[PDB]
């Protein structure tokens, strides 16, 4: 809920960062937007 | 002369109301500014 | 008739719907 320059597995990027209702499946680590641009990730150490 | 402009109105509210196409002109132009800025953001994915 | 990395913000009109409505 705050601005943040993050580093999620090296996907370097800034923005806010928030709690998704997203249902990823087991094997995907990043998803994406129309604009083909990541727009929600998988943390890697507590797996929401 | 009234009954035929109050009936005349009347057929305005069913055209409006039945067919799409009706206000395409407006659409297209709401439509062409929608794909111009998409394609504008699809460039962003593109590797050059 | 029918915020993003992008960059793009769309401005709205100076006279609203309901001012177009009045005028």
């Amino acid at each position: 809920n705050k601005c943040v320059n993050f580093n999620f597995n090296g996907l370097t990027g800034t923005g806010v960062l928030t709690e998704s209702n997203k249902k990823f499946l087991p094997f995907q680590q990043f998803g994406r937007d129309i604009d083909d641009t990541t727009d929600a990730v998988r943390d890697p150490q507590t797996l929401e | 002369i009234a009954n035929q402009f109050n009936s005349a109105i009347g057929k305005i509210q069913d055209s409006l109301s039945s067919t799409a196409s009706a206000l395409g002109k407006l659409q297209d132009v709401v439509n062409q500014n929608a794909q111009a800025l998409n394609t504008l953001v699809k460039q962003l994915s593109s590797n050059f | 008739v029918t915020q993003k990395f992008n960059g793009l913000t769309v401005l709205p009109p100076l006279l609203t719907d309901e001012m177009i409505a009045q005028y």
